[PDB]
């Protein structure tokens, strides 16, 4: 039936059908060709990863069999990756091929991940900080994962203050210092809207009294390379 | 027929750690003065010298070799945070150097070989970093994969040897940090497949003293676990699963066995290949092995002196 529909048709209504089908490669060419963003691939390669991440053993070898259709880089013998896995490296593959404005790609992955929630993994995670933490800490926010936003911000301190600067690509003659302010504010009316639990409250202080902490050695080093260059 | 050999070890300062290959014939030195030699056995016991390097500036704690399916490879940690890859080519040769962690690694460990070449770091920061090799002829490459923190500082890691495909992949983790009121030292962390990451199953409350060393025990084909914790005293664990999801399983733990006859503080724990006979070490010089009867009843089976001698 798409068939006949492809016949009498136009490129975003290709686009569309060879989605929902599942030839993600094709799109993807195509997409290209006619220079429209490849955001809808990624976004249909990210729904088939987050199906079979909880999903029956039909789906598993229908999507074994799509990858065929697709090109795999290498053969890995690893017992434990299965199907699933084997579409994930797929996904991951094509992105660094075809890469295009980071923000768009990253986005509509982690938003498509997120479509009823999913732990992330470190990998993922770490990359994420070294390019873009301001839009990791944001798509925090929108799915109400605040813990995970506090110790994201413990760490982006951390390597401010030059531990692990390469993790969260900081270059450092001090120049270079932007820190996130609205975010935190966000994260602080979240904290203080239910107030119930002790825990949550615990941990907030003890993030206040860390911040505080950097910012008067901050201050101190303010003074320091101000009198340095003067 | 216990034997004595005296084999002049050639080196220039103290022997830390020893450890044999997968099939018994190849086993790695590595000592104080930063070098690892490779002792390999002909067809007469007579062991030889066959390769001798230098590796790193920190010391060196473990030394794990790999199953050989995947090749010669070797594995050392050290104190300055690194764990480095090592391959022969035909002299070995480093071929990636772990350097993720912040604090001291102090326990290396290799995967079960059906899981894949998946090299576990614990360090002293408190987390365990599982790495993976994505193809085995190209060593160079190897990518984090899971982070697993654990709140408290890490001194000894485990894998769970059983192969059943019911039971998923378990890792142990020990603390040796002296909390003074903090139990619970020994942690066992469970993979779950649908989050894909692994998730903490059970916590050995009884454990409140400082935990130098873990060690599973072989499933044989058995509904139960078994694992040997060295403290202050040595106690063995049955960790029964439950009945039968969307989570951790839960364990009902019992302790079967606890041995103080060491008097003294028990560094190391190992079993041997059939987990049968389980030794320990400690302070007072002496190599403890106990074995279980027909009613499951513990018993000291040898003992041994400092200068060599069996006790009699």
């Amino acid at each position: 039936s798409t068939a006949a529909i492809a016949g009498s048709s136009a490129a975003e209504e290709m686009v569309a059908l060879l989605v929902q089908a599942g030839l993600f490669d094709t799109a993807i060419s195509l997409c290209q060709t006619f220079k429209l963003a490849l955001t809808s691939v990624f976004e249909g390669l990210a729904c088939k990863c987050i199906r079979l991440q909880q999903g029956g053993e039909a789906a598993q070898a229908e999507a074994w069999e799509w990858l065929a259709a697709n090109q795999l880089a290498t053969v890995i013998t690893t017992k434990e990756s299965s199907a699933t896995d084997e579409a994930w490296r797929l996904m991951i593959s094509y992105l660094d091929k075809y890469e295009a404005k980071n923000t768009l790609y990253h986005h509509c992955i982690i938003n498509k991940l997120l479509s009823h929630g999913v732990p992330l993994p470190n990998w993922l995670i770490n990359r994420y900080k070294a390019m873009d933490a301001a839009e990791l800490l944001r798509l925090y926010l929108k799915y109400d994962l605040l813990e995970e936003a506090a110790e994201l911000v413990l760490e982006y301190v951390d390597a401010l203050l030059g531990k692990g600067h390469q993790y969260f690509g900081i270059q450092a003659t001090s120049q270079l210092v932007w820190f996130p302010y609205s975010a935190i504010d966000h994260l602080r009316q979240a904290l203080g809207e239910n107030e119930s639990n002790q825990h949550n409250q615990a941990i907030l202080s003890k993030l206040q009294r860390k911040m505080d902490e950097y910012f008067q050695k901050l201050k101190k080093a303010t003074d320091d390379y101000k009198k340095l260059v003067q | 027929m216990f034997v004595a050999r005296s084999i002049a070890a050639d080196h220039k300062d103290l022997i830390h750690d020893v450890s044999f290959d997968f099939h018994g014939r190849r086993m790695a030195t590595c000592s104080s003065d930063q070098s690892v030699k490779v002792w390999d056995k002909s067809e007469n016991v007579n062991w030889h010298c066959t390769a001798s390097w230098k590796t790193h500036s920190g010391s060196v704690w473990r030394v794990t070799w790999a199953h050989p399916e995947f090749g010669q490879v070797l594995a050392s940690c050290s104190f300055d945070r690194t764990a480095a890859v090592w391959e022969e080519i035909v002299h070995w040769v480093k071929r990636t150097t772990l350097v993720d962690s912040r604090t001291s690694v102090t326990d290396v460990k290799f995967a079960p070989k059906h899981m894949g070449l998946m090299l576990a770091t614990c360090s002293a920061d408190g987390v365990v970093r599982i790495y993976e090799a994505p193809d085995v002829m190209n060593l160079s490459q190897w990518s984090l994969q899971h982070e697993i923190s654990c709140k408290l500082s890490c001194s000894c890691i485990s894998w769970n040897p059983s192969s059943s495909r019911a039971h998923s992949p378990m890792i142990a983790v020990g603390s040796d940090d002296s909390s003074p009121n903090i139990m619970g030292k020994v942690q066992i962390y469970e993979y779950n497949e649908n989050t894909r990451k692994y998730a903490k199953a059970e916590t050995l409350m009884s454990v409140s003293d400082p935990v130098h060393d873990i060690a599973f025990a072989p499933n044989l084909g058995r509904s139960f676990h078994i694992l040997a914790v060295a403290t202050k005293d040595v106690r063995i664990f049955t960790m029964k699963p439950l009945r039968k999801s969307g989570g951790v399983t839960k364990f009902e733990n019992h302790t079967v066995a606890q041995f103080d006859n060491h008097n003294s503080q028990v560094w190391r724990v190992s079993w041997n290949i059939t987990g049968t006979v389980l030794a320990s070490s400690g302070d007072d010089g002496t190599v403890r092995l106990w074995k279980a009867n027909y009613m499951d009843n513990w018993k000291c089976i040898g003992v041994l002196k400092g200068d060599g001698n069996p006790v009699g």
